[PDB]
């Protein structure tokens, strides 16, 4: 009975006034442990504050973010009643994850994979999550496409924060060479986040999400350039010498949001900039082409799956007011595909929706870009749009959305027969 | 397995002769899909020196590097070219293995003892096993020189691939009773496993080394000097080009004409008008169009499908024919009474290959076939599809197509039919060019078809690896 | 304004479904919309 | 020389107002040392800018 | 793809239905009627066309 | 009811002074600016 | 939401979509009693002042 917590995430998700820095430091952390753990005291502040002064649980929107949080905001910094949502939300996921296979049954391996993946898509590989923050462990028939050829494992080159990389930041346009981190997602936390993504999000938030990415260059070379920050020695003067140091815009995303008396704006200030230090790339759109599992493949031999997911983006629920100018609307998916989010964010699309009105709707008819348009050819089709923009937000929702995952293979279907499912 | 083997030993009886020392090459699902695997009749091969000239033409220059004037009578040189190309082909010994497996894995299940430096499984959804040769006119192999790939299915479709030497032997060069050779064969094995890539960066194959290899011991000298690769490079630049030379000269011609006629353009198609359209707004989205087409054109436009039978060695005699044909007075009364009845004439009909374009929204499609027929009251051209039905592209306001005729005449065409008329000029390009690049497969006899030619084609022999293997 | 130049001095009123033959109908605002959407669209895509 | 280079790094490209100096901060010269080594990307400063601000981060970081 | 997005939607022009699209609007018995026009092409569960 | 004109040989569609100007100052610039697509692929 | 059919409304035949002509609660014909924006298109709407 975690319903509690489900209530408390469609109340977060589906709020107009989400906050704005919470899109900011996602992206800034970029699911790495090691920025987390750096900016550790400002998120955990900013979520208690954000709490109080509005009844909502902020930070829901990142799945990195929330399991992070979950994870190593529990010794500390955190009142009990938060860390056990955050953890139930993990718990759901869990939960979910144990019904998507069929444990029962599962004890072996085929072509050398295992017996859980042939069953559900939720533990197939060559199924990726929207949002990608790390390249998974496993490429062994999946070929990522970055600008139009396969990436060859020479053009994924490892991106490294400590010491200079001038060149990598004037790169931060460009496609062919894919940036990294170095780290590689496990099986485990690969299929939580095809589980977040596919299964919790869409149903909480009834379709009515959308992606988008930064022009992050732009924006810290204006958000951050204040000589304020330039000149950190190893604060407490006035309000108003706060806001004209910090800048208009910085003073309008963090005034009251995680500027408690016993921490001025100032130093929540520094608190995000030293984070900055891991700042990525630009938004970038893959694509994913994988031919199907050996079970699968018997018909239809040359079936190459083409499958699309955002890197260096977010995935928001609410259009941003003071990040406009410097945020692109990316509908890529037919989840995250809200036109009124990327209509708010964007001129052209606003233009198009209103000389069409019936593309308004959300049941995944919105039309999109002709790149990303191949529903066939991707794993998850239209009637998932359907269903999931008109079901109810109860949990049972989103483990009948992990439920429809279930393969058509051959041996899935006498994995399933043989449970009696 | 097999392949390998036996290519080696007929390689070694032979390069007495030709000089040929054999590359065993292994294709996956990367170069070709599972139904091209599956239903594949011949592989081939083609040398090309350092110098641009494949092995099967004279040394110091040949006749086929004179250009070709556009005539269908000469159709780029007849028969003869025909023979010459074919005389270059070569043409390998080749098997099909359709079921997944790795290839380090199914030799150590085999007899063979891979002695590689890591033990890298490389898993393939199935395997094709080839073995091509290059040649060393004398005991010295050369760096620049390169080779091409062809693929040959029943259909008679084919697909081009060519690397170069260099990439090909990278490292090989610097690595240097009675025993029947397949016993030693066997218990050498072959230790290295190489990635080779097209120039192009499209493919991407493996090739083995076996050091049991006759090629071996011949103590064959290797160099790339440095001039020698940048002719290399400079032939291969001059190769790739001929479509896009293609059609700049269409849109050169385009222009010229556009230019001739004072833009005056009369209609040559069959579409209703009217007076109160206005036709600035169509004249731009011609502009447009032809500027999207300038772009886009590929080496599968309309012009290169139509330019590609005409080089079939039927051509020639076939445009002898029709010109006798055409080239007849009045028939005399005697032979209306008497004799054979007359000669059919050119039918009403004519299948024609086309490029249309979209202005309203970045598209266009190149390999589209249409039939041409006369309208009979208006004496003007109407396009109808494969099946018959009637193509609508002409009434729609956004689209402009170019039609070409199987004569090379080419029809540029804008919204109402009213349209802009040249001919291809050919002229541009040596006959050498246009007869290597595109040249329509001709068939050998194999297993599985009929002797007697023209008769119905029986079941495609579809090696497969879905029904238990055939015996 | 006189930009078409025509064989037959007198028009005919059109009839019959739009399989039968080819006709130019095209009101003035699709065919401007038309044009200015698309030249943008050909700029997009040392 | 190196006078001309180094004001056009520090001042034309970076923008950086005149009354921080080179012994003001410490961290601006030791990327000035590596900054001059490359010719090009002069265009997007911005990329320089974004250098020296986290590279300034990274400094203050107690770790 | 990243940044050409308001290229898309810049030309006001409808975008066509799916087959599929158009199937999953129909009710569960209305499904079968003759007026469902996608009939034709249900030939196999495991495989649409 | 709108009316049409039939098609027929002697018909044509005429060009205005300034198109055509524009059309062959294109052709020229296409001409000399020399980005064949061979060269691409060469590059 | 209610008001509306949204898995059948998607299409077009007028200016109007279809969801204007399945409820009145939709199409700009009908005006609120009380206005103070007039709305985004009047094609075949008046103001009689």
């Amino acid at each position: 009975d975690y319903e509690e917590t489900l209530r408390l995430f469609k109340t977060t998700v589906t709020s107009p006034n989400y906050p704005e820095l919470c899109y900011l430091v996602d992206v800034l952390v970029h699911g790495n442990v090691d920025a987390f753990l750096l900016i550790r005291t400002f998120v955990a502040r900013c979520i208690v504050n954000m709490f109080h002064t509005r009844q909502l649980l902020v930070f829901a929107h990142s799945y990195a973010l929330v399991t992070l949080i979950a994870e190593h905001l529990a010794d500390g910094a955190l009142p009990p009643q938060l860390l056990f949502h955050y953890r139930n939300l993990v718990a759901v996921l869990r939960l979910v994850t144990r019904i998507s296979a069929l444990p029962g049954l599962n004890n072996g391996q085929l072509a050398e994979e295992p017996l859980s993946a042939y069953v559900n898509a939720l533990h197939d590989h060559r199924l990726w999550p929207p949002f990608v923050t790390h390249l998974p462990r496993n490429m062994e028939g999946v070929q990522v496409v970055a600008d139009r050829q396969p990436l060859n494992p020479a053009n994924i080159e490892a991106r490294h924060h400590g010491v200079s990389d001038v060149p990598r930041l004037g790169a931060m346009d460009a496609d062919e060479p894919l940036f990294v981190d170095d780290y590689r997602a496990t099986d485990d936390e690969w299929t939580l986040q095809k589980v977040f993504y596919l299964c919790l999000m869409p149903a909480m938030t009834n379709n009515r999400a959308c992606g988008l990415g930064l022009n992050l260059k732009t924006l810290l070379v204006d958000l951050f350039y204040r000589p304020a920050f330039l000149l950190m020695p190893a604060p407490e003067d006035s309000i108003a010498a706060q806001r004209q140091a910090v800048g208009e815009m910085l003073t309008e995303l963090v005034e009251d949001v995680a500027t408690d008396a016993h921490t001025p704006l100032l130093q929540a200030c520094r608190e995000l900039f030293l984070a900055v230090q891991f700042v990525g790339e630009h938004v970038k759109v893959l694509e994913v082409r994988a031919p199907l599992d050996h079970a699968q493949r018997q018909g239809l031999p040359d079936f190459i799956s083409r499958q699309h997911v955002l890197y260096n983006g977010c995935c928001v629920v609410t259009a941003p007011k003071t990040l406009i100018e410097y945020s692109l609307p990316v509908p890529f998916h037919r989840f995250y595909s809200n036109p009124t989010i990327c209509a708010a964010l964007s001129d052209d699309i606003k233009r198009y929706v209103t000389e069409f009105p019936h593309y308004h709707r959300h049941d995944g008819g919105f039309p999109l870009p002709t790149a990303f348009a191949h529903e066939y050819h991707n794993w998850l089709r239209s009637p998932f749009s359907r269903y999931s923009a008109t079901c109810p937000n109860v949990l049972h929702s989103v483990m009948t959305l992990a439920a429809m995952l279930y393969k058509i293979s051959p041996v899935s279907l006498v994995l399933q027969t043989k449970a009696h499912i | 397995m097999e392949t390998h083997l036996y290519s080696d030993l007929a390689f070694e009886a032979r390069f007495a002769d030709d000089e040929q020392l054999p590359l065993h090459l292994v294709l996956d699902q990367e170069v070709l899909s599972n139904e091209e695997a599956e239903t594949l009749r011949y592989v081939y091969y083609r040398n090309v020196d350092s110098a641009g000239r494949s092995t099967g033409r004279a040394p110091g220059g040949d006749e086929d590097d004179a250009p070709a004037s556009d005539d269908a009578e000469d159709a780029v040189g007849g028969d003869r070219a025909f023979d010459r190309e074919r005389r270059t082909w070569q043409r390998a010994c080749f098997r099909v293995l359709p079921r997944p497996l790795e290839l380090l894995d199914y030799l150590r299940q085999s007899g063979l003892t891979v002695t590689l430096e890591k033990e890298q499984r490389v898993r393939m959804f199935y395997a094709v096993f080839t073995t091509l040769g290059l040649r060393c006119p004398d005991n010295r192999l050369s760096g620049a020189q390169t080779l091409h790939l062809r693929l040959v299915w029943p259909d008679g479709s084919y697909r081009d691939w060519e690397f170069l030497a260099r990439d090909l032997l990278r490292e090989e060069m610097e690595a240097n009773d009675e025993v029947a050779r397949t016993d030693e064969w066997k218990g050498a094995g072959v230790s290295r496993l190489r990635e080779v890539w097209d120039v192009q960066h499209r493919v991407r194959l493996r090739v083995l080394w076996y050091v049991n290899s006759f090629w071996r011991s011949r103590e064959l000298s290797y160099d790339d000097h440095e001039v020698e690769l940048y002719r290399a490079l400079d032939a291969y630049r001059a190769r790739i080009a001929v479509e896009y030379v293609l059609i700049r000269a269409v849109r050169d011609e385009i222009y010229a004409v556009l230019r001739r006629d004072g833009g005056a353009l009369p209609q040559r198609f069959a579409c209703h008008v009217s007076r109160n359209m206005s036709w600035r707004v169509v004249w731009e989205l011609c502009r447009h169009a032809l500027a999207l087409w300038m772009d886009w054109a590929d080496v599968r436009s309309c012009i290169i499908k139509a330019l590609t039978p005409r080089l079939s060695r039927g051509a020639a005699a076939a445009a002898q024919r029709a010109r006798r044909q055409r080239e007849r007075s009045a028939p005399k009364p005697q032979e209306l009474l008497f004799g054979p009845r007359n000669e059919s004439g050119p039918p009403a009909e004519q299948t024609w290959y086309a490029d249309v374009v979209r202005c309203v929204r970045a598209q266009v499609d190149l390999g589209v076939e249409v039939r041409a027929a006369r309208c009979p009251r208006t004496g003007l051209w109407i396009v109808r599809d494969r099946r018959g039905r009637l193509r609508r592209w002409l009434s729609q306001p956004e689209v402009c197509v170019l039609y070409v005729t199987p004569d090379l005449d080419f029809y540029w065409v804008l919204p109402g039919g009213f349209a802009v008329s040249s001919r291809v000029t050919l002229h541009g390009l040596a006959q050498r060019a246009l007869r290597d690049r595109f040249q329509n497969f001709e068939a050998v006899l194999a297993r599985g078809m009929h002797v007697e030619a023209g008769r119905q084609e029986p079941e495609t022999p579809r090696v497969s690896g879905r029904r238990l293997p055939f015996d | 304004m006189s930009l078409l130049h025509t064989f037959w001095r007198l028009p005919v009123a059109v009839f019959f479904e739009p399989h039968e033959e080819n006709v130019l109908r095209c009101p003035e605002r699709v065919l401007r919309r038309l044009l200015e959407d698309a030249a943008v669209t050909m700029r997009g895509g040392d | 020389k190196r006078d001309e280079k180094h004001r056009h790094v520090v001042n034309v490209v970076l923008e950086l107002p005149t009354e921080i100096s080179e012994a003001t901060h410490p961290v601006l010269a030791t990327m000035l040392s590596k900054y001059t080594r490359m010719s090009s990307l002069f265009n997007d400063k911005c990329a320089f800018k974004l250098d020296l601000l986290r590279m300034v981060a990274v400094s203050r970081t107690r770790r | 793809a990243a940044r050409r997005i308001p290229h898309f939607y810049r030309v006001r022009r409808e975008v066509p239905r799916t087959v599929n699209e158009m199937k999953q609007d129909f009710v569960v018995t209305d499904f079968y009627k003759v007026g469902n026009i996608t009939l034709y092409t249900e030939l196999h569960p495991f495989f649409d066309f | 009811v709108a009316v049409f004109f039939e098609p027929h040989e002697e018909n044509v569609l005429r060009c205005p002074e300034r198109v055509l100007r524009r059309l062959l100052e294109d052709a020229a610039v296409t001409m000399r600016g020399g980005g064949w697509r061979e060269d691409v692929l060469m590059d």
